[PDB]
């Protein structure tokens, strides 16, 4: 299906569904950012978490 | 408080350069390879004449079955980037179908919007300037060429339409 995910400076990004890093590898590196220097969130989970199981919901990435 | 904030987006075919158009503007660097966006939506400070300028800019997917949504990504901008391929005549031939639904869905025969001839490092265009020029003449937009790799003319492309939005 598809996650929408919020960036910073009021930036965002939706990408389909695996590694949640290697899900939103190429987009982050499109939206420049680094997979080590941040992570996903209100609540954070890990980056090797299956990318699949948040679908439908919406989380957002800082620094 | 003396910046002002102008939403743009840019809608266009499925292989045009909506993305590479949008990356090399921002981080100055031609994606060579092909990752087809679904949606992006970025942000740049310029200083375009005399003021500071920011720009929320989305870039929406040209296929149909994820442009099922494009009400929504029409409903909140005001100003458009019209995208195609210099090498792709259907591109260019599907320019009229967004005009409408952007003419459509904003309700006005006068929307901030720029025509845009990509990928015009190439030879051999299937579509040639004077075409394209008389299709914004009766759009009552303007024309520019452009070529992500290049770099040609994709500033011009950008500050044009934050200036037909500023001077509507
Ligand atoms: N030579 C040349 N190739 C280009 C140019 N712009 C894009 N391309 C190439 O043509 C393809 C277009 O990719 P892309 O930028 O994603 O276009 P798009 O319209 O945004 N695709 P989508 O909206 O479906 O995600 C890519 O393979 C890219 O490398 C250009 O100005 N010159
Ligand atoms: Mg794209």
């Amino acid at each position: 299906n598809t996650i929408r995910v919020l960036l910073p400076n009021q930036e965002w990004t939706v990408v389909k569904v695996m590694s949640l890093h290697d899900s939103l590898m190429k987009a982050l590196k499109r939206h420049g950012l680094q997979p080590e220097s941040s992570a996903v969130f209100k609540a954070r989970l890990d980056w090797n978490t299956d990318a699949a199981s948040l679908i439908g919901e919406e989380l957002q990435v800082d620094f | 408080d003396p910046m002002t904030e102008y939403k743009l987006v840019v809608v266009g075919a499925v292989g045009v350069g909506k993305s590479a158009l949008t990356i090399q503007l921002i981080q100055n660097h031609f994606v060579d390879e092909y990752d087809p966006t679904i949606e992006d939506s970025y942000r740049k400070q310029v200083v375009i004449d005399g003021e500071t300028c920011l720009l929320d800019i989305l870039d929406t997917a040209g296929q149909e079955e994820y442009s099922a949504m494009r009400d929504q990504y029409m409903r909140t901008g005001e100003g458009f980037l019209c995208v195609f391929a210099i090498n792709n005549t259907k591109s260019f031939e599907d320019i009229h179908q967004y005009r409408e639904q952007i003419k459509r869905v904003k309700d006005s025969d006068d929307v901030p919007m720029v025509l845009v001839g990509n990928k015009c490092d190439l030879a051999a265009r299937t579509v040639e300037s004077r075409q394209a020029q008389d299709l914004a003449r009766s759009y009552g937009i303007p024309y520019i060429e452009t070529s992500a790799k290049t770099r040609q003319g994709v500033e011009d492309a950008f500050y044009t339409l934050v200036r037909e939005i500023r001077q509507h």
